[PDB]
RNA sequence: GUGAAGAGGGAAACAACCCAGACCGCCAGCUAAGGUCCCAAAGUCAUGGUUAAGUGGGAAACGAUGUGGGAAGGCCCAGACAGCGUCGAGUCGGCCUGCGCGGAAGAU
RNA sequence: GAUGUCGGCUCAUCACAUCCUGGGGCUGAAGUAGGUCCCAAGGGUAUGGCUGUUCGCCAUUUAAAGUGGUACGCGAGCUGGGUUUAGAACGUCGUGAGACAGUUCGGUCCCUAUCUGCCGUGGGCGCUGGAGAACUGAGGGGGGCUGCUCCUAGUACGAGA
RNA sequence: GCUGAAAGCAUCUAAGCACGAAACUUGCCCCGAGAUGAGUUCUCCCUGACCCUUUAAGGGUCCUGAAGGAACGUUGAAGAC
């Protein structure tokens, strides 16, 4: 609703193919694809797109909100990019990134290897940090959530793999 | 693809280390291409094969022309085996007992020894009720077959007596001990279904 | 996770929300605070 | 005496229906509507006057609210403990034209006429059917 | 009051409930209860609403930013509520009430 | 004008309020191992001593020795120890015959399956000229348990254990 | 869990997307076209004349008798039959 009252403004250099509902969006870094839901108009003009409710369609608003939300992003994203930034805590966690697949070593009996998706990129800083970068804000974030998965941050000591922005509660033992 | 031999019997192997293997001795004689099967005219992709010698009057004019389209020499019978994406065969082409050479392991299938009309003792394992104290005609009977008015019936799949065995039966993962294309033997670890001069079809393991 | 027919916020940090016809209550601040309406 | 129609005279024609984007039951009453012969003077208990209808696109049949996933087609094979079910999206997958030949079986009488009357149905999944020879009329359902 | 000693139609089936009291015949017509998408006779009837739970087509104390209606309160361009010094129009929690939700485990 | 009753044996079948195995949340969860709640019915789920026992207690196992429904499942399938005929005795009550929600010893369990059902196995006709083969797979059934050891590693964790 | 508004924030959910168990559908084994919705593929076989009449998917005569099947016999690691 407020979200959607808020316009969003399409710079130089980002490319908008409105055609139904497909907003395909071609900035220098790369390029998106969404689809879009059948409550939601966009308005492309002034360089600057636009959201409402059509009729005929309850949550209009609502949905218009969310497109807002999914365009902010594809217009960031092609334009600056988005990263995300994980580390590794504990007695010999290491990473290593080998063209589009990140070894991990997180003190298993078995050397657990994730393969970047397409678009998706990576490399380590450190052994104990890693660095995620992309166009698309669900994508970098849901690998990093598979790779924060595999060794999840645990209640005593911290140790797994947290993202770097995040907090971990500890807890003293009994 | 696996191919068609004959249950020729049991014997061993002895090894230098001093272990006695028990092997199924199988005759897998050329199993010959008579049709290949393909999906534009049947559906599905496969080969049928025949294998051994058939009395030239004991084949029928239907049987005799569908080996004389192939250009075969009748055999026995006729089988088939459904084809993966990356074989091909030709009518006529010979498949020996070589196919099996690099195969460690084997499924076999044959026709279980026929047993006839058998008791629950024997053909599902029913435990027998007492051979005395004071037991009255009920010593290898069933017992109970269902319960009361609840549900007044037997239930369909009831372990009863009856026909057992006589049916076919694959014992799968049986180890290759020995391949031998000069006298057209396959040698596998164990026993496999079937009497003595039984047909079985041996295919590389499923598992 | 409680599953309890009473559900509800047990300190200010507890929230409500509605997920897949469910009732929940989740919370940052303690573990314990979260339940399941069932 | 009022008419009865003949079944050695009955005139049955052939008709053509799309599934495509129709409600599963909406469509299904019409169908066995017309295997009845419901729609013609010549409606007789008894006797099939009803039509052939060729319907395609079975697998695009639709259907409200959350039934594609929700709504379940149980059955028993007739061994204890034998109760099967599947979703309709399920059915859709493996067999698509049960779907509408289940809705169109219950809709229609039970019995040896009833049983008759589904024979005429030709259920197709994809855009194509084998009846060129009958000349199938499109029907709008 | 009905059954008993009462048929017919309805309530799937169902003495005792609902409608209704069978002198006989009719391949006429109108109604009752109850119904009118197909099984199965008759509205895929019209108009305006509600429900999204297949609720309808089992179940309470109690729980909840489900959703519709009504009447008041509070604060608010002397810039509210949220995110916060700023940013620009609503925002806050009760009351009543319609319809839904969870609470809801059983044996062929 | 009869629906055989406890317990056992044989054979089961279903529910899930789950005993084990599987998945998971919280813990006053360091690890190991527990507690509690949620999901889950695929399969699995002791032998003995005593007693008619079910049960229970006990011994020794097991991953576990689940809880219920099924005429407290199952005697036209078996048993007949309990119990409720007729014999006899004790305690007890009664003048007595006799009696006991007491005890004790003894004490006939029938049926050739017509129908349904179920397990097997044929004959008939059909399937559109007749015939011999090889098939496709709608559909149905079977199967689905788990211990211990070693490696990873005396590594993670822990003050150590 | 991700992204994500409705509800400027937050929120696994309303749109969208990912993961997740011996349960479910498969994969393994067996039956299986009476699956009357009776399916498919390959092969084999039969290529005479004539009459009758309410003329019709009609009823006979003579000639013919295939492929194949059965029957009978010797039998089986198949079987109550
Ligand atoms: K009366
Ligand atoms: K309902
Ligand atoms: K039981
Ligand atoms: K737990
Ligand atoms: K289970
Ligand atoms: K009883
Ligand atoms: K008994
Ligand atoms: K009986
Ligand atoms: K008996
Ligand atoms: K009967
Ligand atoms: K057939
Ligand atoms: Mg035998
Ligand atoms: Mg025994
Ligand atoms: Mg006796
Ligand atoms: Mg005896
Ligand atoms: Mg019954
Ligand atoms: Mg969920
Ligand atoms: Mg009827
Ligand atoms: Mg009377
Ligand atoms: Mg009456
Ligand atoms: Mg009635
Ligand atoms: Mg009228
Ligand atoms: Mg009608
Ligand atoms: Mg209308
Ligand atoms: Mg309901
Ligand atoms: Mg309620
Ligand atoms: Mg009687
Ligand atoms: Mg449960
Ligand atoms: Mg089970
Ligand atoms: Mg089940
Ligand atoms: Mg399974
Ligand atoms: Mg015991
Ligand atoms: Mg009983
Ligand atoms: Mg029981
Ligand atoms: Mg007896
Ligand atoms: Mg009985
Ligand atoms: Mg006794
Ligand atoms: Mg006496
Ligand atoms: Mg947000
Ligand atoms: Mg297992
Ligand atoms: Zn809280």
């Amino acid at each position: 609703s407020r979200v959607a009252k808020a316009p969003v403004v399409v710079p130089a250099g980002v490319d908008v193919k409105i055609n139904g509902q497909v907003i395909t969006i071609k900035g220098k870094n790369g390029e998106l694809t969404r689809t879009l839901n059948d409550a939601v108009e966009v308005k492309h003009a002034d360089n600057t797109l636009t959201f409402g409710p059509r009729d005929g369609y309850a949550d209009g608003w609502a949905q218009a909100g969310t497109a807002r939300a999914l365009l902010n992003s594809m217009v960031i994203g092609v334009t600056e990019g988005f990263t995300k930034k994980l580390q590794l805590v504990g007695v010999g966690y290491r990473a290593a990134v080998k063209g589009n697949v990140i070894n991990l070593s997180l003190g298993f009996s078995h050397p657990v290897d994730h393969q970047l998706p397409a678009g998706i990129t990576a490399e380590c800083p450190t052994q104990t940090e890693i660095v995620l970068k992309g166009a698309d804000k669900q994508v970098i974030g849901q690998v990093a959530a598979d790779l924060r998965a595999y060794r999840r941050p645990e209640p005593y000591k911290g140790k797994g793999v947290r993202y770097a922005d995040e907090v971990v509660r500890t807890k003293e033992a009994k | 693809i696996g191919l068609v031999g004959k249950k020729v019997g049991m014997t061993r192997i002895f090894t230098e280390d001093g272990v006695s293997i028990p092997v199924t001795v199988i005759e897998v004689e050329a199993n010959r291409v008579t049709q290949v099967k393909d999906l534009a005219n049947d559906g599905y992709r496969a080969i049928q094969v025949t294998t051994g010698a058939k009395k030239a009057n004991r084949v029928t004019k239907p049987e005799a022309g569908h080996f004389a389209k192939a250009g075969v020499e009748a055999g026995r019978g006729l089988w088939e085996f459904r084809l993966a994406e990356g074989e091909e065969f030709t009518v006529g082409q010979s498949i020996s007992v070589e196919l099996f050479a690099d195969v460690k392991k084997v499924d076999v299938t044959g026709t279980s020894k026929g047993k006839g009309f058998a008791g629950t003792v024997k053909r599902w394992n029913f435990r027998t009720q007492d051979a005395t104290h004071g037991n009255s005609l009920s010593h290898r009977v069933p017992g109970s077959i269902g319960q009361n008015q609840t549900p007044g019936k037997v239930f369909k799949g009831k372990k009863m007596a009856g026909q057992m065995g006589n049916e076919r039966v694959t014992v799968q993962s049986l180890d290759v001990v020995r391949v031998d294309a000069e006298r057209n033997l396959l040698l596998v670890k164990g026993a496999v279904p079937g009497a003595t001069g039984s047909d079985l079809i041996v295919k590389p393991a499923v598992k | 996770m409680k599953v309890r027919a009473s559900v509800k916020k047990l300190c200010r940090n507890c929230k409500i929300v509605k997920r897949d016809g469910v009732i929940r209550v989740i919370c940052s601040a303690e573990p314990k605070h979260k339940q399941r309406q069932g | 005496k009022t008419f009865t129609a003949k079944p050695e005279t009955v005139k049955r024609d052939w008709y053509v229906v799309d599934a495509t984007g129709k409600t599963l039951g909406r469509l299904a009453t019409e169908l066995a509507r017309r295997l009845r012969g419901k729609h013609k003077a010549e409606y007789t208990p008894h006797v099939d006057t009803g039509d052939y209808i060729i319907v395609l696109n079975a697998d695009k049949v639709a259907v409200t609210g959350n039934k594609r996933t929700d709504k379940v087609y149980y059955h028993h094979t007739g061994h204890i403990g034998g109760i099967k079910q599947a979703t309709f999206e399920e059915m859709i997958a493996r067999r698509p034209e049960r779907v509408i030949e289940i809705a169109v079986k219950g809709m229609l009488p039970k019995g040896p006429l009833g049983r008759a009357m589904f024979r005429k149905l030709k259920v197709y999944a994809g855009n194509e059917h084998n009846h060129a020879a009958q000349q199938p009329q499109v029907l709008d359902i």
